[PDB]
């Protein structure tokens, strides 16, 4: 089970940034795969979801209408599609899979960390 | 199987009413010679019955209900009538309480049956030498998971199909109290031509099955007999009832046998030997319920003088 | 969304005293909320799911319980290796919130 | 059986000797409504009913008329009037293998309250009353029927109990399960047998001050027309 | 209260309801309340039912309750 995440850098407000968080040693299967942030100084935000059998997509309440999402089982990578940034959204972005692929209580995941790749949005 | 019948003429839904007719013993309890007031669900006095027919030119099988009680009054004469079908949805996803009679024994079969749009029964191969045989079983099509079985002491049918006016009576109702569905039974011979008389028959109980199933809707089973679509019944009628959670007032004779019942929430009068608790009523004046006014609105009681919000000074403002 | 409410937002304590942490909802949450742990610098880590499971690798002195609303979490015995932060997080409905922080220091 | 599809058992024709289940290997708890646990023996009933299912040292509590919680409103609800015994025991070595054996199903949510005595088989989705579900279960979208999730090595307050309810009724019908004593009914009286009018489906008889005054006789079908013993004033 | 004839008299009605006018429910309004079923006959008779207020109800022919 590692998460190696990449895509991060210096990015004015406005143009897109596409990052990426490489899944391994974690078998195929049925698990929810979420995102989440954190600005430095503070405790922690949730970006973005994703479960089984596609669609059932879902973001936090501020930050509709501006992610997109596409999952590919097959490469075992996940992409996040960046669009209309603003300066608010520098932070350490992190994966999480909360590793709980059962039909029955899917939810209550354990959220597992990577190293996490840091975005920095600058004026 | 998808065996329908097309021989089914359109008439009017009539009425039939019940002058004293739908009262049954409520429990085991006996009674002589003292006048009993007791509170269950039995079929209504002065109340419409539905129209149906079991004849060779009204056949029919609605889908009716069974939450709302349940009068079953069959007049019979070559005993075309010969079960009743009872369970939750009619299908195979739930149990369901089928009576079945094969002319030799009265056998139920609670299990998971599986129903067409028209269960029946048939009575064919009246060419030469008939002698009225069974020919085929149009009751279900399979059965899974059954759970209780009753098969009933042999006896033989006259399965000759008579016509004329009718000879009895075969008034039942149906009602599960706890799991405990009770039927009751009574047998009477009259001489009537379509309708129902209007006198008493005090039915009695005949078998208490342990079933604990729920049943929200009912149909029966009804026979054929002409001398696969183009067959035709014999000559019978029933008629549904429905019954309500109304008090009623029983008498006994030495043996305890109910010769006669009246409804208390029938006519003033009714509630009058509700009241007196005697079927006698000799003349004067007496009180027997009381007048209360149902209201129709429900409003929550009320108006309000509430400060309006400054729409003028930025609404029909000067300047903007 | 919920409104998310902790006391107090900060405290101090010694090694081996009583500590009481406790979370507040804004609406019926039954048991879904999770007890987490923060470092400065380092990764999250699970501690109590649903309230009242202890995850594996947790020695037991950990404790939490609560239902309906108002939540609860008892600390047995601390350690040096425990002064941190806290929050509250649920998993009931559209989108969750974290808490505002309760940090405890050396008195 | 599980909590959302309990058993239900149907037992008649029997003698029931409550007194080894009365004393045995120890069970959590005995606590009976509307019947004596001690006077038992010396009793006849209509109708026994089990009902077998298995929750956790919890909610033990919960399996009593006149108490909400989370299982004795949305899996299995005893009416107000009951009349009936509820027995429990540990079942730590006959379940709750290491891996988490839970075939255990029970209910999460429901749309209102429970009437006394009914299942739930369905498995639909739960309410999601702003954004109907459309028959999917990615977000806001729940599967109702939860494992338990059992371990042997959880606190007492998690350990599988198997739970048996029996149901009774009490003296208004014919009766067909007695106890271990050498047609059920009981009183003091005096027997002044007679020709009273046997219906072929009655059971007993009943003065006007709702009392019994005739009894059917176990083994043969005449009438004891019991008369209260003779008093008066000195 | 209803106005019995006797079940060996009859079997007619009159229903009285109390208290009320004639508006709420052979209409006659007495102080006791509301009548139904009886027909108002100026011409007095013995009294052989009581109600209230000075009126009664008899039989006379065809038959028919009287108040
Ligand atoms: C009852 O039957 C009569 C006669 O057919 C009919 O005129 C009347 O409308 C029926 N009333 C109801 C409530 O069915
Ligand atoms: C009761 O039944 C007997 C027959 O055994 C009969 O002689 C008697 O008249 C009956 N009494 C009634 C019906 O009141
Ligand atoms: C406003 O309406 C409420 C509604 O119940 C009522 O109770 C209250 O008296 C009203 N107050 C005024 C000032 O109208
Ligand atoms: C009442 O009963 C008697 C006795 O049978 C009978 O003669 C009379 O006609 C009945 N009716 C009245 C109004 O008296
Ligand atoms: C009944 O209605 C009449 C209609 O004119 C009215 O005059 C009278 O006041 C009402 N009340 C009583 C008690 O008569
Ligand atoms: C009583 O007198 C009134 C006076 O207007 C008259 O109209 C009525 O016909 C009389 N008879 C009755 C009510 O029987």
């Amino acid at each position: 089970v590692q998460l190696v995440e990449s895509g991060g850098g210096l990015v004015q407000p406005g143009r897109s940034l596409r990052l990426s968080c490489a899944a391994s040693g974690f078998n195929f299967d049925d698990y929810a795969m979420h995102w989440a942030r954190q600005v430095p100084g503070k405790g922690l935000e949730w970006v973005s979801g994703i479960s089984g059998n596609s669609g059932s997509v879902e973001y936090a309440d501020s930050v509709k209408g501006r992610f997109a999402m596409s999952r590919d089982n097959a490469k075992n990578s996940l992409y996040l599609e960046m669009n209309s940034l603003r300066t608010e959204d520098t932070a350490l972005y992190y994966c999480a899979k909360e590793t709980t692929p059962w039909g029955i209580y899917r939810s209550g995941g354990l959220d597992v960390w990577g190293q996490g790749t840091t975005v920095t949005v600058s004026s | 199987q998808c065996v329908n019948l097309t021989t089914r003429t359109q008439l009017p839904p009539a009425y039939t009413n019940s002058f004293t007719r739908g009262v049954y013993y409520p429990d085991k309890v006996f009674r002589s010679s003292v006048l009993h007031s007791t509170q269950d669900l039995f079929l209504p006095f002065f109340s419409n019955v539905t129209w149906f027919h079991a004849i060779h030119k009204r056949f029919d099988n609605p889908v009716l209900p069974f939450n709302d009680g349940v009068y079953f009054a069959s007049t019979e004469k070559s005993n075309i009538i010969r079960g009743w079908i009872f369970g939750t949805t009619l299908d195979s996803k739930t149990q369901s309480l089928l009576i079945v009679n094969n002319a030799t024994n009265v056998v139920i079969k609670v299990c998971e049956f599986q129903f067409c749009n028209d269960p029946f029964l048939g009575v064919y191969y009246h060419k030469n030498n008939k002698s009225w045989m069974e020919s085929e079983f149009r009751v279900y099509s399979s059965a899974n998971n059954c759970t209780f079985e009753y098969v009933s002491q042999p006896f033989l049918m006259d399965l000759e199909g008579k016509q004329g006016n009718f000879k009895n009576l075969r008034e039942f109702v149906f009602k599960n109290i706890d799991g405990y569905f009770k039927i009751y039974s009574k047998h009477t011979p009259i001489n009537l031509v379509r309708d129902l008389p209007q006198g008493f028959s005090a039915l009695e109980p005949l078998v208490d099955l342990p079933i604990g199933i729920n049943i929200t809707r009912f149909q029966t089973l009804l026979a054929l007999h002409r001398s696969s679509s183009g067959w035709t019944a014999g000559a019978a009628a029933y008629y549904v009832g429905y019954l309500q959670p109304r008090t009623f007032l029983l008498k006994y004779n030495e043996n305890g046998t109910i010769t006669d019942a009246v409804d208390c929430a029938l006519d003033p009068l009714s509630e009058t030997k509700c009241t007196l608790k005697s079927f006698t009523v000799e003349k004067g004046i007496y009180q027997t319920s009381n007048f209360r006014v149902q209201p129709t609105e429900s409003i929550v009681r009320f108006p309000n003088i509430t400060n309006l919000c400054p729409f003028g000074e930025v609404f029909n403002a000067t300047r903007f | 969304d919920i409104q998310m409410t902790q006391s107090p937002s900060s405290l101090s304590a010694s090694v081996g005293d009583r500590v009481t942490i406790t979370c507040r909802a804004s609406q019926s949450i039954h048991s879904f909320l999770s007890w987490y742990q923060q470092k400065p610098g380092k990764a999250p880590k699970l501690l109590i799911n649903s309230a009242s499971t202890l995850q594996s690798g947790v020695p037991p002195w950990f404790s939490g319980s609560g239902s309906g609303t108002d939540f609860t979490l008892t600390i047995s015995s601390l350690q040096p290796e425990d002064f941190a932060t806290y929050y509250c997080q649920q998993s009931y409905i559209a989108p969750w919130t974290f808490g505002q922080g309760t940090k405890v220091e050396i008195k | 059986a599980s909590v959302y599809a309990w058993n239900r058992k149907r037992i008649s024709n029997c003698v029931a000797d409550y007194s080894v289940l009365y004393n045995s290997a120890s069970f959590s708890t005995f606590k009976c409504y509307g019947v004596s646990p001690t006077k038992l023996n010396d009793l006849c009933f209509t109708n026994v009913y089990a009902d077998s299912f298995v929750i956790r040292g919890d909610e033990v509590r919960q399996i009593a008329p006149g108490q909400t919680g989370k299982i004795a409103d949305y899996n299995y609800k005893l009416p107000d009037d009951f009349t009936g015994c509820v027995i429990a025991w540990n079942s730590n070595n006959l379940d709750s293998k290491v891996g988490g054996n839970y075939n255990y199903l029970y209910r999460l949510f429901r749309k209102s309250n429970l009437k006394p005595f009914e299942r739930d088989i369905s498995t639909e989705i739960y309410q999601a009353g702003s954004t109907p579900c459309n028959g999917v279960e990615g977000f806001n979208c729940y599967f109702p029927l939860q494992s338990y999730g059992f371990q042997p090595t959880n606190g007492v307050g998690y350990q599988p109990y198997r739970v048996v309810v029996l149901s009774f009724e009490l003296l208004h019908a014919p009766a067909t399960v007695c106890g271990p004593k050498k047609n059920g009914l009981t009183g003091t009286g005096v027997l002044t047998e007679s020709n009273k009018k046997f219906l072929p489906f009655q059971q007993f008889g009943r003065d006007i001050a709702d009392t019994t005054d005739a009894v059917r006789d176990p083994q043969t079908l005449e009438i004891l027309d019991i008369t209260p013993c003779s008093f008066g004033g000195v | 209260s209803v106005i019995t004839p006797g079940t060996n008299t009859s079997n007619q009605v009159a229903v009285l309801y109390q208290d009320v006018n004639c508006t709420e429910v052979n209409v006659f309004q007495t102080r006791a309340g509301c009548l139904i079923g009886a027909e108002h006959v100026n011409n007095s008779y013995e009294c052989d039912i009581p109600i209230g207020a000075g009126i009664c109800a008899s039989y006379q022919t065809s038959q028919s309750i009287i108040a």
